[PDB]
């Protein structure tokens, strides 16, 4: 079942030994071949120079995954949404890749206990702020890393040290605080996110019964706003929790509001 | 040395609450153009193909009416700027005519060893009946580019002849008619290699 130049348990996957291949594991009967990825629980790759890129396909049959690596190697991008289907990751280890850059919403669905971004050619950016502001709160251990970044000069800027004016967490505002409506009847509430740079902003409130509409009020610079209304209420949705949220690159801000209905 | 021109125009797109809309544009011209969609967010992805002559806006999920507006796709050389629009339109879940595009069978994960055939699994219907196209990483995939290779099937799925390490990625089949547009819930195909 294993790929060459791996060492493939029941339960882990070590592929050490140097390689020029850049093809993510794959072991190998369609349903057999993801009850026998479930039962990973550990990656570990390191020394794949031509290893560049890390695809959201490569990722989701290992549902059950709890730790990858991959260190040292040629990693330069993680596609969007790569660890969605990745719901027990809790360690990553990143480090001594081609890194320039990395997003928060890699690991929004995850709760990182360890995330490793040691000696990547990191350059200093709005878009890597996250990791600064992780460093400060003490978040999944980025503490302790020695991280650097690296201004278009050249200079090497120590990363609690990076600074770039206008870059910040988004704020978020909502009209009601909660929100009392008779069942049949329409109700409008407004959600407003700021920031710079400026957040995108949404009522993340699918999992709702009755018919409801967004709707966006305000793009000037700095402030986004939207509307959602809520049409013909059904008293399904009493205690429901309307929830928005506002972000931009730094991170995310969310607000919520009780709604009864009756 | 020539301006921008369009190849591939996007078209208007009708779609529904909590899915997916894409629009592909494409240029062409020397020297090579750049072409380019006109607030960052999640919901609003462009990717890029062909050197960045090609771009797909894909907008997912679809929120309504806040998304509903005039896109443009922008081809640019040093001999000229071109523009091109399209409108997105989103319907409610209640607001959905009968024959609104449905995707009664969606296509499954499969693997397949490279050189072996592998067939992606699509049906839909609606009123009018309507027509199935694919998309393969967000990027829309095109039959007469292979040749003879990648078959689109009359039932609606598609046909990969000799597998290939490239064909490997997630793969969403989209029924489409002049009720509006419908896209399948994604499909990974795997391609074992040795
Ligand atoms: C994976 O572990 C489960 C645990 O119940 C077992 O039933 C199954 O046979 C195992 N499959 C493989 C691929 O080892």
């Amino acid at each position: 079942g294993c790929p060459a130049n791996c060492l493939c348990s029941k339960t882990d996957i070590n592929c050490k030994k140097p390689d020029d291949g850049n093809l993510f594991p794959l072991l190998e009967t369609s349903i057999q071949i993801t009850d026998i990825s479930r039962n990973i629980t550990s990656i570990h790759i390191e020394n794949w120079k031509n290893l560049q890129t890390l695809n959201a396909v490569d990722m989701e049959l290992y549902t059950g995954l709890q730790r990858l690596t991959i260190r040292n190697s040629g990693l330069r991008n993680i596609q969007p949404r790569a660890f969605a289907k990745n719901p027990h990751l809790r360690y990553i280890d990143l480090s001594g890749n081609r890194l320039t850059t990395l997003s928060w919403q890699l690991f929004q669905t995850l709760r990182l206990f360890d995330l490793r971004l040691e000696r990547n050619p990191f350059q200093c950016s709005c878009d890597i702020r996250w990791i600064q502001l992780w460093q400060e709160k003490g978040e999944a251990n980025l503490q302790s890393q020695q991280l650097h970044c690296m201004n278009l000069d050249t200079a090497v800027i120590l990363l609690r040290n990076m600074n770039i004016t206008q870059c910040d967490l988004p704020e978020i505002s909502v009209s009601h605080v909660n929100l009392t409506v008779r069942e049949g009847e329409n109700a409008v509430i407004t959600c407003q996110g700021s920031g710079s740079p400026l957040p995108d902003v949404d009522w993340t409130v699918a999992d709702l019964h009755s018919i409801n509409t967004h709707q966006t009020n305000l793009q000037w610079t700095n402030v986004h706003a939207i509307q959602l209304t809520l049409v013909n209420v059904t008293s399904e949705d009493n205690g429901f929790l309307l929830t928005c949220i506002a972000e931009n690159v730094v991170g995310m801000s969310q607000a919520s509001v009780l709604l009864t209905v009756y | 040395e020539s301006p921008p021109v369009f190849i591939k125009k996007p078209v208007d797109q009708i779609g529904v609450s909590g899915g997916v809309a894409s629009f592909v544009c494409q240029a062409t011209g020397d020297p090579k153009p750049r072409v380019t969609w006109n607030v960052n967010s999640q919901r609003f992805e462009t990717i890029e193909f062909d050197e960045s002559a090609g771009a797909v806006l894909r907008i997912q999920p679809l929120r309504t009416p806040r998304d509903e507006n005039i896109y443009e796709c922008v081809a640019q050389n040093p001999h000229g700027e071109v523009t091109v629009h399209a409108k997105l339109t989103v319907l409610r879940e209640d607001q959905l005519p009968p024959g609104f595009p449905n995707i009664d069978m969606g296509p499954q994960l499969k693997v397949v060893e490279r050189t072996r055939t592998a067939t992606m699994l699509c049906a839909a219907s609606g009123n009018p009946d309507p027509e199935i196209t694919w998309f393969k990483d967000f990027l829309p995939v095109d039959p007469s580019t292979s040749n003879g290779r990648i078959k689109q099937l009359r039932s609606g799925g598609l046909q990969i002849e000799s597998s290939e390490e490239t064909d490997q990625g997630k793969y969403e089949c989209v029924a489409s008619n002049s009720a509006g547009v419908r896209y399948s819930s994604p499909a990974n195909l795997y391609v074992r290699v040795r």
